[PDB]
C-alpha cells in the first residue's frame, strides 16, 4: 500500500490513509543519501545546475502544495484529523443515488466524474458556513 | 469588565517591508517567440484580474524618496542586461586600428538643417581588420561610424588622422545580442505572500505627505519602464490636477517633478533607410555592421508640437506659484555632460540623444497670451548613438545594431524632471533649468502613489470573556 | 472586501477575520503560474539567476515567517482558530477607558499604535503563564 | 536553556522544555538579518553558490524534518501541545528499573538508548494501533 | 566543509578578476643591474643567490596588432631557466605558464 492500498474500495480504503500521509512530507528520505554539501569524492567543480536548482524548486513547490493544503485544512476548522465531517449535507443535485451500490462500483475516481460541476459549491459553502458558525462557549450546564 | 487580553488574526497591519516583486505581461511578449524580449526569464505572465480594492477613512505618510523599489529595480535592469548580455560575443577585435574617410559618394553632404548638427556632420566610414575563421587568415572590412563614439589619435593633427573608441581605452565593449529587442512591454510588479502594494487614490496627492483615499493591490498597474533624462515618455497622466513635487521644496538641489494632464507628440525620428551587413569573424564572432546606405542621407532629427507646448506651459505656470504670483524664468543647463545635458532615450535599439534646447528660450513672466498664441511646430536636431554605459558606471558596455530601415520615436509626454538655480536671489526673479543626472526619480514618478508594506495579521484586544480553566 | 474593508471598524471588524487568512498564503495562487520550469516564452539558456534564486527565498522566508507563527500560535495553545481566549488579565498600566469605545473607536490600527511597547509582555504571559499551570482534567462528577 | 539545564534529570528536563523549543527556532531573526539583498558596502558581483542555495536547501531539509514533526503530532491527536500522553502500555522488553530512579540518572539518554529500537517500533505502534480505534459517540448521556 | 567552503570563495573571488593569459609571453632578464647592495646582513646561501632579476617582456594594448614593450621585477622562484639550448643566452620561463594557465 506504498501508493496503492485500494484496487475497488469506497469504504474499505477510508482508513487505509495513514500509509499514503506518511509519505506526503517525506522527501528527506530519498535526499539523505545524496552527500551534497559542495563535492562527493575528492573535489569538483560548482556543478549545480539547471537540474539542481529544478529539484531543488520542486521541493519548494511540493512544500508549497502541501502549506497551502494545511493552510485550507485549518481554514475549515476541521484539522483535528483526516476523516473529519460536516455539520451540513450535500445538495440532492446528482442523480438519486444508494448509498451501498455507490460504494461498491467504483475506485473513489468516479464520484470525482460529477464533481467538476458541484466542486466550488461544496467547497465555498462548508469553508464559510461551516466555519463562521462556531460560537465561543457555552453558559448553562456545566460542572456548577 | 475585566481586561482579559484576547488575540485575533486576519486583519491588515501596516508596516515598511524590503522584498521583491515580480514580473508581469501579456501575451505579446511571449507571442513574439523571440528568445528574450527585453524582460523575458520565463516570466510570469500578468494577472488579468487585478484586486485593486478601496479602503477609505485611514491615512497614512508616504514616501517615494525613503523608496526601495528603485534601488532593486535599476539593479534588476542592470540583471536582466547582464543575462541578456552573455549571449553576446565579445568585441574586443572590433576595437582595433581604423583609418576612416569623411566624404561618400552621397547625394547629400550637408543637410537643410543647422543647429551645429551639420557643421559637425559626425558621419565617416572607416576600414579595419578583423579575424577570420581561420586564425591565419585576417581581412580587412569596412562600415560607417559618427565622430561621438569616437576620438582622434597619433595627432599628426589634421593628415587622414586615426581615431580610438573612447570606451575601448577604459572599459570592455560586446555585442547588443541583435536579436533581442529593446522597447518597453507592459509590466505589472506582483506582491509575494506576506506584503502588499498600497495605491493612493487620492487625486489631489502631490509627492510625498499624508494620504487617505487608500488602494491595497496585489499587482501593480501596466507599467513602462524606459530610460529618459529629462522627460517622462510613455507614462500615464496627471489626474484632475497638474502634478508638482520635490523633496524639499525650500531647497533647490532637490529636483522638481512634473507631471501632467495633457501629452504631446514627440516624433523623435530618421527617415532615411538604414543598413545591415551581418559578417563572420570566428565561430560565433558575428559582426553587424553599417552598411553604405543608398540614397539621399540627412541627418536623424525631431519634431514636436510647439503650441501644446506653449498650453501646458501656461497651464504649469498657472500651478507654479509655490510663493509667488507672477515671477519665472527658465534658463538651459550651462554645463555637465552629453549623457545630462541633453534628452537622452534608447528606441529601436538606436540611442537617441534628442537635444530638448526649446524650453528655456522663453519669458513667462507675467503674460501667457505672448507664448500661447504664437502657435507653432517645433523641428529640432536630435543625435544618435550606438553605444552606452547605462547609469554612469565604467564596465561592459553594449553596442547597439544597425537598425535596417528607417527609426520611428513617436511617443506621449507626461512629465518633465527640473531644479531651480542654486545661487538664486531671494525674492529678485527665481530660475528653473534641466536637470538628469539623477536617473532614479523617473521610475518613482510613477510609483509616487505606490508604497510597499509588510503583513504582520496578529491583533490583540481586551474583553470580559475567558478561556477553560480547571480550578 | 478581500484583505481590508475595515475603514472605520474596530467592533465590526471582529467578524470580518476569515475574509483575510483566506488569501494569506495564497501567494501560491500567484507563484504556481510562473512557468519558470525550464522555459517560456520560445527558449531559454541556463538563465535562472538573482531574480528567480532570490524570489524563491523569499517564497522560503514568508513561508519560514508564517510557519514561526503556527508555531508559536501553539504554543499559545492558539493554532485552533483565530479567535484565540486567553487567560491573562492586563495588568493596571493603560489609562481610563471603555469596554466598547476601544472596541469602536479605531480600525485595528490605532491599537497596535499606542500598544507597541506593551505588547511585548502580554507573548510572554500567554506564551508562558497561560501554558505552565495547565493540568489535564477533573475528577469528580461524572455521567454516573 | 537553549539545550542547558539537564545534566542528569527528568522533571527539571521536563519543565525545562519550552526554553530550549523557543531558542532553538529563533533562526528566523538570523534570517531577517542577512541584508545580503546584493551588495555589503560597494559592489558586488552576483556571487551565489552551492554555499548560499545549499544554506537554503539545509533550512529547508531541517524545517522539513520539522514539518515531519508537526506531521507526527497531526497523526497522534498530539498536536495541543508538548503535554501529551498516550494510550499504550509500556511492554516488558525492558530490564527491571525504578521509576524516579530512571528519571533522575539517566538524562534522557541513558534511557532512550536502551529503548531506542522499542522507541521506534512503539512509535509505529501508537501510528498504527492508536488512530483507527477511536468510536464515534455515545447516545446514553449528553446534552439532549 | 572549511576547506571546501575556502577553495570555493577563492574561486568565486577569482572569477570577477582579469586574467593574464598573453602576460605568460616568453621573457628576457637581467640579474645584474644598477644597484649598490649585494651583501645584505645574513649570509647563508641566500644574499649572493640575490634571487632578483630585472625582466622585459611584451605586452598588448586593448587593440590586436599594438604591441609595446614593457619591464618589471621577478624572483627566481616564478621563473625557471631553459636549459635545453646551449647556455642561458637570457632565457628563461614561468612555471606557473608551463604546467597551467
Ligand atoms: C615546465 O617547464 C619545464 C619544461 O618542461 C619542466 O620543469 C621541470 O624540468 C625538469 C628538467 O627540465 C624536469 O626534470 C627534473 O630535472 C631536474 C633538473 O634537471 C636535471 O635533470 C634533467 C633530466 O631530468 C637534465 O636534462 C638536466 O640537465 C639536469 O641535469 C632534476 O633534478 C629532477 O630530478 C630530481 O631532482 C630534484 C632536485 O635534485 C630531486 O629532489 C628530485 O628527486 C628529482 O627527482 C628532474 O629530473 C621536471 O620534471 C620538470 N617539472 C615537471 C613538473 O615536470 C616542466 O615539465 C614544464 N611543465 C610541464 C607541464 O611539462
Ligand atoms: C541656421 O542658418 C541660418 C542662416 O542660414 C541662421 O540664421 C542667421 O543666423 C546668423 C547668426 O546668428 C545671423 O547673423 C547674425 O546677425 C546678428 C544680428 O541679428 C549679428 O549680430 C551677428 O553678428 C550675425 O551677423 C543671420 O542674420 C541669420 N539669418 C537668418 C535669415 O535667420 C540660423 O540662426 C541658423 N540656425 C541656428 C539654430 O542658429
Ligand atoms: C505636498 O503637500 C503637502 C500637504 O499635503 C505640503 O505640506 C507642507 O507642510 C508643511 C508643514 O506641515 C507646511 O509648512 C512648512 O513647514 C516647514 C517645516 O516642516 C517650515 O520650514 C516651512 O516654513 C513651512 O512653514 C507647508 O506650507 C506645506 N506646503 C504647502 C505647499 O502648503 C507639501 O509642501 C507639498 N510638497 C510639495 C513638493 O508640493
Ligand atoms: C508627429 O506624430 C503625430 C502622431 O504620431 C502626428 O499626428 C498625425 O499626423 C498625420 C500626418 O502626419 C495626420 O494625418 C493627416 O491629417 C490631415 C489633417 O487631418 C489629413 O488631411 C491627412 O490626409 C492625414 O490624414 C494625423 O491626423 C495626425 N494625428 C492626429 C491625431 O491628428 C504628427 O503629424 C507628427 N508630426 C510630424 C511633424 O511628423
Ligand atoms: C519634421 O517636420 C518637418 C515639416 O513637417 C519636416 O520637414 C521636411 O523638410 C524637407 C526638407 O528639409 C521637405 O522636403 C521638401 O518638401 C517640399 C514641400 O513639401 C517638397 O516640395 C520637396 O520636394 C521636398 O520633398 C519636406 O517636405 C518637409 N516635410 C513636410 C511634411 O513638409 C521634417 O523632415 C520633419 N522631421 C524631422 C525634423 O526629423
Ligand atoms: C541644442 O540646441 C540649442 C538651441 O536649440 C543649441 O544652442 C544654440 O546653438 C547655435 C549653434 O551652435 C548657437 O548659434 C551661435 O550663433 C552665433 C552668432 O554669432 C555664432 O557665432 C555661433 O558660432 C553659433 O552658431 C546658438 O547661440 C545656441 N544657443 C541658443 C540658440 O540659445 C545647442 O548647441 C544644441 N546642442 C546640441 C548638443 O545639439
Ligand atoms: C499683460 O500685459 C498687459 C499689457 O499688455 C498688462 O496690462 C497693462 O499693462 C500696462 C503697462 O504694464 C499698465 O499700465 C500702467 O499704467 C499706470 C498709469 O495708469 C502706470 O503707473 C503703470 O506703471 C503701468 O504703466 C496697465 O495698467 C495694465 N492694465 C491692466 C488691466 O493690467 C497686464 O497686467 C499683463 N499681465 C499681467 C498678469 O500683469
Ligand atoms: C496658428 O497656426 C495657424 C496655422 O497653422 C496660423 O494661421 C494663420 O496665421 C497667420 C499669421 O501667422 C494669421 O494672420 C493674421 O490673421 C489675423 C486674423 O486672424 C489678422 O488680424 C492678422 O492681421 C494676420 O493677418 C492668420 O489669421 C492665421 N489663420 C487663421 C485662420 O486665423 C495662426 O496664425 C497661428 N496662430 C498663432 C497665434 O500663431
Ligand atoms: C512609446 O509608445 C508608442 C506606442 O506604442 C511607441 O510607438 C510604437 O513603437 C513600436 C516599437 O517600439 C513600433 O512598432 C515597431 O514598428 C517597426 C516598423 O518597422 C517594426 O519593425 C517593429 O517590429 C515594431 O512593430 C510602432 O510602430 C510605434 N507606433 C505606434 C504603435 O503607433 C513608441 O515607440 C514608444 N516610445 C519609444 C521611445 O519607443
Ligand atoms: C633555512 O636555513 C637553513 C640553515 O642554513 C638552510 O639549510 C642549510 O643549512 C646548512 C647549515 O648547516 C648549510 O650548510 C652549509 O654548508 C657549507 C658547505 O658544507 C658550509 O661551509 C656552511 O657553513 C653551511 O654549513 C646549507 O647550505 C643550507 N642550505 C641551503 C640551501 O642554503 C635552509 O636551506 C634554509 N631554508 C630556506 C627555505 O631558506
Ligand atoms: C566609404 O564608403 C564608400 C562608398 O562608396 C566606399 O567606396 C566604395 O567601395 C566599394 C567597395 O568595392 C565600391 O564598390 C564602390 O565603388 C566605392 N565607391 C566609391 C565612391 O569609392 C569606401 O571604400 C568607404 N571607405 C571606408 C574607409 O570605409
Ligand atoms: C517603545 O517605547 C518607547 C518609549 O516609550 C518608544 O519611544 C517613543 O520615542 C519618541 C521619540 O523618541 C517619543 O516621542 C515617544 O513619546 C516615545 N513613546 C512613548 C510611548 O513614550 C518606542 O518607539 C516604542 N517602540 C516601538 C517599536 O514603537
Ligand atoms: C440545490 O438543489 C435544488 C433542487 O435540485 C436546486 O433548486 C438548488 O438550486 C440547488 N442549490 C445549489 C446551491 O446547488
Ligand atoms: C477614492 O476612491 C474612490 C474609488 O472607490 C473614488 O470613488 C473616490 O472619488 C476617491 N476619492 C478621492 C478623494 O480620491
Ligand atoms: C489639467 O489640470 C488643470 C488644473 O491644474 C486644469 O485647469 C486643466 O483643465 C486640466 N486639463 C485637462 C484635464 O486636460
Ligand atoms: C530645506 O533646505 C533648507 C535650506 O536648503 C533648510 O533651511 C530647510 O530646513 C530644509 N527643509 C527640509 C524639510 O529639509
Ligand atoms: C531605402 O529606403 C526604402 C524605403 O522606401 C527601403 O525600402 C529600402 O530597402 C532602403 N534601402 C536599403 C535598406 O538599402
Ligand atoms: C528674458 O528677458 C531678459 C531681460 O532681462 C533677457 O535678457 C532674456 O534674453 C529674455 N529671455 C529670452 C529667452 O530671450
Ligand atoms: C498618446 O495619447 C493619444 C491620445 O491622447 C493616444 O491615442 C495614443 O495611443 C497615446 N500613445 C502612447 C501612449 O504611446
Ligand atoms: C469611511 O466612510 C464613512 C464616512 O466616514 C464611514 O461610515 C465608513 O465606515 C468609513 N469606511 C469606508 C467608507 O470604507
Ligand atoms: C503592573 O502594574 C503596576 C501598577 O500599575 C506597576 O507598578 C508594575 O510595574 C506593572 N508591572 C508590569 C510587569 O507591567
Ligand atoms: C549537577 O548538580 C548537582 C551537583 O553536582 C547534581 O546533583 C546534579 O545531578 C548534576 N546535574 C544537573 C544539575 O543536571
Ligand atoms: C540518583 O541520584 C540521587 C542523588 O544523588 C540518588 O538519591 C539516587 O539514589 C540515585 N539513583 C540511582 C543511582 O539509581
Ligand atoms: C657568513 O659566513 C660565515 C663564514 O662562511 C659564517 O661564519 C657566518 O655565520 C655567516 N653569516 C650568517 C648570518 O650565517
Amino acid at each position: 500500500g506504498f501508493l496503492g492500498t485500494a484496487g475497488s474500495t469506497m469504504g474499505a480504503a477510508s482508513i487505509t490513509l495513514t500509509v499514503q500521509v506518511r509519505k506526503l512530507l517525506s522527501g528527506i528520505v530519498q535526499q539523505q543519501s545524496n552527500l551534497l554539501r559542495a563535492i562527493e569524492a575528492q573535489q569538483h567543480l560548482l556543478k549545480l545546475t539547471v537540474w539542481g536548482i529544478k529539484q531543488l524548486q520542486a521541493r519548494v513547490l511540493a512544500v508549497e502544495r502541501y502549506l497551502r493544503d494545511q493552510q485550507l485544512l485549518g481554514i475549515w476548522g476541521c484539522s483535528g484529523k483526516l476523516i473529519c465531517t460536516t455539520n451540513v449535507p450535500w445538495n440532492s443535485s446528482w442523480s438519486n443515488k444508494s448509498e451501498r451500490e455507490i460504494w461498491e462500483n467504483m475506485t473513489w475516481l468516479q464520484w470525482d466524474k460529477e464533481i467538476s460541476n458541484y466542486t466550488h459549491i461544496i467547497y465555498e459553502l462548508i469553508e464559510e458556513s461551516q466555519k463562521q458558525q462556531e460560537k465561543n462557549e457555552q453558559e448553562l450546564l456545566e460542572l456548577d | 469588565e475585566n481586561l482579559w487580553v484576547t488575540v485575533y488574526y486576519g486583519v491588515p497591519v501596516w508596516k515598511d517591508a524590503e522584498t521583491t516583486l515580480f514580473c508581469a505581461s501579456d501575451a505579446k511578449a511571449y507571442d513574439t517567440e523571440v528568445h528574450n524580449v527585453w524582460a523575458t526569464h520565463a516570466c510570469v505572465p500578468t494577472d488579468p484580474n487585478p484586486q485593486e480594492i478601496y479602503m477609505e477613512n485611514v491615512t497614512e505618510e508616504f514616501n517615494m524618496w525613503k523608496n526601495n523599489m528603485v534601488e532593486q529595480m535599476h539593479t534588476d535592469i542592470i540583471s536582466l542586461w547582464d543575462q541578456s548580455l552573455k549571449p553576446c560575443v565579445q568585441l574586443t577585435p572590433l576595437c582595433v586600428t581604423l583609418d576612416c574617410s569623411y566624404n561618400i559618394t552621397n547625394n547629400i553632404t550637408n543637410s537643410i538643417t543647422n543647429s551645429s548638427v551639420n557643421m559637425r556632420e559626425e558621419i565617416k566610414n572607416c576600414s579595419f581588420n578583423m579575424t577570420t575563421e581561420l586564425r591565419d587568415k585576417n581581412r580587412k572590412v569596412y562600415s560607417l561610424f559618427y565622430k561621438l563614439d569616437v576620438v582622434q589619435i597619433n595627432n599628426g593633427n589634421n593628415s587622414s588622422n586615426l581615431y580610438r573608441l573612447i570606451n575601448c581605452n577604459t572599459s570592455a565593449l560586446t555585442q547588443a545580442c541583435p536579436k533581442v529587442t529593446f522597447e518597453p512591454i507592459p509590466i505589472r510588479y506582483c506582491a509575494p505572500a506576506g506584503y502588499a502594494i498600497l495605491k493612493c487614490n487620492d487625486k489631489e496627492f502631490n509627492g510625498t505627505g499624508l494620504c487617505k483615499n487608500v488602494s491595497t493591490v496585489q499587482c501593480t498597474h501596466g507599467i513602462r519602464p524606459v530610460v529618459s533624462t529629462q522627460l517622462l515618455l510613455n507614462g500615464s497622466l496627471a489626474e484632475g490636477k497638474v502634478m508638482i513635487r520635490s523633496e524639499n521644496i525650500t531647497n533647490n538641489v532637490k529636483n522638481i517633478i512634473v507631471q501632467l494632464n495633457e501629452t504631446v507628440t514627440i516624433n523623435c525620428t530618421r527617415p532615411n533607410n538604414n543598413t545591415r551587413k551581418s559578417v563572420r569573424i570566428g565561430p560565433g564572432q558575428t559582426f553587424y555592421a553599417t552598411g553604405d546606405i543608398i540614397g539621399d542621407i540627412r541627418q536623424a532629427h525631431c519634431n514636436v508640437s510647439g503650441s501644446q507646448w506653449n498650453r501646458a506651459l501656461h497651464q504649469v505656470v498657472g500651478q507654479l506659484r509655490e510663493y509667488w504670483n507672477t515671477t519665472i524664468i527658465f534658463k538651459n543647463s550651462s554645463g555637465g555632460d552629453l549623457e545630462i545635458t541633453t534628452h537622452s532615450f534608447n528606441c529601436g535599439g538606436e540611442f537617441f540623444y534628442c537635444n530638448t534646447s526649446g524650453l528655456f528660450n522663453s519669458n513667462w513672466t507675467h503674460n501667457d497670451t505672448a507664448s500661447m498664441k504664437p502657435n507653432d511646430t517645433i523641428t529640432l536636431p536630435c543625435r544618435i548613438k550606438q553605444i552606452i554605459n547605462m547609469w554612469q558606471r565604467v564596465g561592459q558596455a553594449i553596442y547597439a545594431p544597425p537598425i535596417q530601415g528607417v527609426i520611428r520615436c513617436e511617443s506621449n509626454i507626461t512629465g518633465l524632471i527640473l531644479t531651480r538655480d542654486g545661487g538664486g536671489n531671494i525674492n529678485e526673479s527665481q530660475i528653473f533649468r534641466p536637470g538628469g543626472g539623477d536617473m532614479r526619480d523617473n521610475w518613482r514618478s510613477e510609483l509616487y502613489k505606490y508604497k510597499v508594506v509588510r503583513i504582520e495579521p496578529l491583533g490583540v484586544a481586551p474583553t470580559k470573556a475567558k478561556r477553560r480553566v480547571v480550578e
